[PDB]
RNA sequence: GUUUGACCUCAAAUCAGGUAGGAGUACCCGCUGAACUUAAGCAUAUCAAUAAGCGGAGGAAAAGAAACCAACCGGGAUUGCCUUAGUAACGGCGAGUGAAGCGGCAAAAGCUCAAAUUUGAAAUCUGGUACCUUCGGUGCCCGAGUUGUAAUUUGGAGAGGG
RNA sequence: GUUCUUUGUAAAGUGCCUUCGAAGAGUCGAGUUGUUUGGGAAUGCAGCUCUAAGUGGGUGGUAAAUUCCAUCUAAAGCUAA
């Protein structure tokens, strides 16, 4: 097999034909647009161990979004209340770009359900991403028991509601006595235990 | 060939006197990435062509160095769509042969032997030796005349 | 072995034994022939990294001591760091 | 003295006038899936382990599944059980030949009592029983008898933790001091 | 004060039986006769442990008769006082 | 051969067939995000990880079969209730805030890919078309596909040879 | 229940020996900033920089170094009550 050297070469990114490959490509990318098309993936091993398999209805978006902090859009920077606030070129978007990328991919292909994503390259300005998608009315999809699961309805726009890896991640599902107050949801267990039980015979 | 193939199998052993050997031992090139590269490592491969043109160049950057490594003979042709063609498919990516007629194992020595001294024996030095330091003709005409 | 009351060095009450099965989740990330041999010729092929190459410089020069610290500062751990100035170490013993 | 009621607590208010509904519908669902499984009991046979936390050590409990060595030294495979009506937990292992042993006669008994249909047909009537849990209860073993004889050695108990405690208090200075011998 | 993070109070589960009582553990039917019957070579073993203690305390006096205590912890007072009425302590765990 | 073709990439069609939008939004998943108030006035803080604002689904959603809890003689996916507990802990150590393991219970359910040469036979699949017993089947023909579609294997194991 | 079809000498389960046993990377992790939490020499998240290993890796609620131990196997996924 070749997908086990493809991955222990792909993991050593600082050696001078990878850096070469990614001067070539991110050039290539930036010359083409911020959403486009990919006819195959540039990474089939990463592809593959995601999910992607080489058939009809599986579908590769490469994606490119602006790096750096979020700004707050008020007007001439001022929040208009107390000062504790912060600097306001100092915030972070608790959602990762990743899955900024996955959202506008998959409003731009709304047909599709958006499996997965990886990186692929990066400048100062840009990250550049993989998107796997799936066609969920094609009938090699329907059929096929092993993703007939994406079509159902429950799977619609799982990367804007953070059901992908990324948007777990993100929000912080995971077990352990870290992860206490986000395992369930966050806003769950805050209704939760934040809420009088009041029973019938007064405990 | 396959359907006649089968329909004559059917024919031969569900009604008739034998397993397999209605359809004789085939001979033929492999042609998968993943098949060729399993090949090597068993050492059963005697020859393998190499696509100088491939998109993902990380598919087949380590293939010279396995072949080296574990003693094949191989080569890089000029063409995946060349293979394609004799393999009954539009690309390929790789060809290897791994067993031969006896009428064909002379020429298949003689072709490794040719394979050898004009390919490797020539260019084993290249894995120094980086290339690309081209210019455009106006650069090189500055150049030139910088020069003298 | 367990002693049999509520405190001290080996604290507990005295059940027989059971060794019951060496599990294949334990022997995770063993390395196998195959990912030797692959792992080998990757280096083969790809080489050093920047800081790598600096490493077998300052090991050849300033000693394994500013190696360690170094390679400390530009992974995350010392923990990692020994074993990167180790695995250097073979590779200048091996080439040279 | 401390009462957390200056959120707006008041939207966020539950009062249990749905306890008597709830265990109303509670039992129909009881009876309905009964009926959808009508020969078999509605509970899987569980198996007895010892609880940890020393709290709670002294106590036997059930738990979730057999082990896959007890189902082997039972005599019948893991898929095969899970069809017949037996809980199998992977990820529970076997340090107690006690713990084993209850078990093992747990699978035993149960193989004994119950009666397999054959796929293909007959199905003769069975009369359902709907507790395995309690056809096959969990017992507390005996630890000793009620009375026996006094055997005293003169070393007295309390001396002993103390002399515990100090050994373990005390360790680490005397394999520091045997090492710098 | 100080301080301790995760404190979970199971490692400090240690209630306490003073010596006065010590035969509630045995029921009614068995204590009288248990009580008349002062045999040595056949005493009532009293699990502590089964009945949710952890240490014993000798807050008061029980009669003369032998007894097997098994018990985790235990006070200097209470073992005198059980091996002058010439009961043992068994440690258990 | 300055010809004839194959592939790759990028396009076009009122091309054949389908698909997204919007509404509702009590509950659900995320993002974003105040102040009134309470603290003496008040920057930390509290109100609040709330309201408003945005995106996205279902009859439930989410979570989920451990990179868990533990330190026990060890338990054993997730969710919810009783309790743990107004406790450990946080805090101008002030106003105030504030969980989790254990235990009892309700309900109970387990599994799937990638990474392995079918290599004595891409065994796989969409569409078009003719029949049929039409939530689909058989045959035939273009095509997808070896930059890997099927079977086999998922760590509890498992595979190959015997 | 009553026929229709026995599909198949096709798949699956099981004992002993032998050689193996591949297991997810701008990811884990670390530094800093902002935010958040009961989480306290820093609970989770995100942004920028650095960036691994395979008897390895994560966790073990006081920050490090050294020697051990215990327990799980991430960076891919589905699932009723």
């Amino acid at each position: 097999g070749a997908y086990k050297y493809l991955e222990e070469l792909q993991r050593k990114k600082q050696s001078d034909v990878l850096r070469f490959l990614q001067r070539v490509r991110v050039w290539e990318y930036r010359q083409k647009n911020v959403i486009h098309r990919a006819a195959r993936p540039t990474r089939p091993d990463k592809a593959r161990r995601l999910g992607y398999k080489a058939k009809q209805g599986f579908v590769i978006y490469r994606v490119r979004v602006r790096r750096g902090n979020r700004k707050r859009p008020v007007p001439k920077g001022a929040t208009y209340g107390k000062p504790t606030n912060q600097g306001v070129n100092e915030l972070k978007y608790q959602r990762s770009l990743r899955a900024t990328a996955e959202e506008r991919v998959g409003r731009r292909a709304a047909n599709l359900r958006v499996l997965n994503s990886y990186w692929v390259n990066q400048d100062s300005t840009y990250k550049y991403f993989e998107v796997i998608l799936v066609d969920p009315q094609h009938k090699a999809i329907r059929r096929d028991a092993r993703y007939n699961w994406i079509c159902d309805p429950v799977h619609k726009h799982r990367e804007a509601r953070g059901l992908t890896a990324t948007g777990k991640k993100s929000r912080g599902i995971n077990k352990g006595h870290k992860f206490n107050n986000t395992k369930a949801g966050r806003r769950k267990t805050w209704k939760r235990q934040n809420t009088l039980s009041l029973w019938r015979y007064r405990k | 060939e396959k359907k006649e193939r089968l329909t004559k199998e059917a024919a031969a052993v569900a009604e008739g006197k034998s397993k397999q050997d209605a359809s004789p031992k085939p001979y033929a090139v492999k042609y998968g990435l993943n098949h060729v590269v399993a090949l090597i490592e068993n050492k059963k491969a005697k020859l393998v062509l190499i696509a100088n043109d491939v998109d993902p160049i990380e598919l087949v950057v380590f293939l010279p160095a396995l072949c080296k490594k574990m003693g094949v003979p191989y080569a890089i042709v000029k063409g995946k769509a060349r293979l394609g063609t004799l393999v009954n498919q539009k690309t390929s990516a790789v060809a290897a042969l791994t067993e031969v007629r006896a009428e064909d194992e002379a020429a298949l020595a003689k072709l490794v032997s040719t394979i050898d001294a004009n390919f490797a024996d020539k260019y084993d030095e290249v894995k120094k030796h980086w290339g690309g330091g081209i210019l455009g003709n106006k650069a090189q005409a500055k150049m030139d005349k910088r020069a003298k | 072995v367990k002693t049999g009351i509520a405190i001290g060095l080996n604290k507990g009450k005295k059940v027989t034994s059971m060794t019951p099965a060496p599990k294949i989740s334990y022997k995770k990330g063993a390395a196998s022939n195959r990912t030797k041999f692959v792992r080998s010729l990757v280096r083969e092929i790809a080489g050093l990294s920047p800081y790598e190459r600096r490493l077998i410089d300052l090991i050849r020069n300033s000693g394994e001591k500013r190696a360690r610290k170094v390679a400390k500062k530009r992974l995350g751990s010392f923990t990692r760091a020994k074993a990167k100035v180790e695995e250097m170490n073979n590779i200048i013993a091996a080439s040279r | 003295l401390k009462n957390h009621f200056r959120k707006h607590w008041q939207e966020r208010v539950k009062v249990h006038f749905d306890q008597a509904g709830k265990k109303v519908s509670r039992r129909n669902a009881r009876a309905t899936r009964a009926a959808k499984i009508a020969p078999r009991p509605l509970d899987l046979l569980r198996p007895v382990v010892r609880a940890p936390t020393v709290k709670y050590n002294r106590k036997v409990r059930a738990g979730r599944g057999f082990t896959l060595a007890e189902v082997k030294a039972a005599g019948l495979t893991a898929a095969y059980a899970r069809t017949i009506g037996i809980a199998v937990d992977h990820r529970r292992q076997n340090r107690n030949q006690e713990i084993f042993d209850a078990n093992v006669q747990r699978l035993k008994e149960y193989q004994s009592k119950i009666i397999v249909f054959p796929r293909n047909g007959k199905a003769p009537e069975a009369e359902q029983v709907l507790s395995a849990a309690a056809t096959f209860p969990i017992a507390q073993p005996a630890t000793d008898v009620e009375a026996r004889a006094v055997q005293d050695n003169g070393e007295s108990a309390f001396r002993t933790l103390r002399l515990a405690r100090s050994e373990k208090k005390f360790r680490g200075i005397r394999e520091k001091r045997a090492r710098e011998k | 004060g100080m301080r301790y993070f995760h404190k979970q109070q199971a490692h400090f589960w240690k209630p306490v039986l003073n010596l006065d009582k010590l035969w509630t553990l045995i029921p009614e039917d068995k204590r009288d006769q248990y009580l008349k019957s002062a045999s040595k070579e056949t005493a009532p073993v009293i699990d502590t442990l089964a009945a949710g203690y952890g240490k014993i305390l000798g807050k008061g006096r029980i009669p003369n008769v032998p007894v097997i205590v098994k018990a985790r912890f235990v006070s200097k007072l209470a073992e005198e006082k059980i091996r002058a009425a010439g009961g043992v302590v068994e440690l258990i765990a």
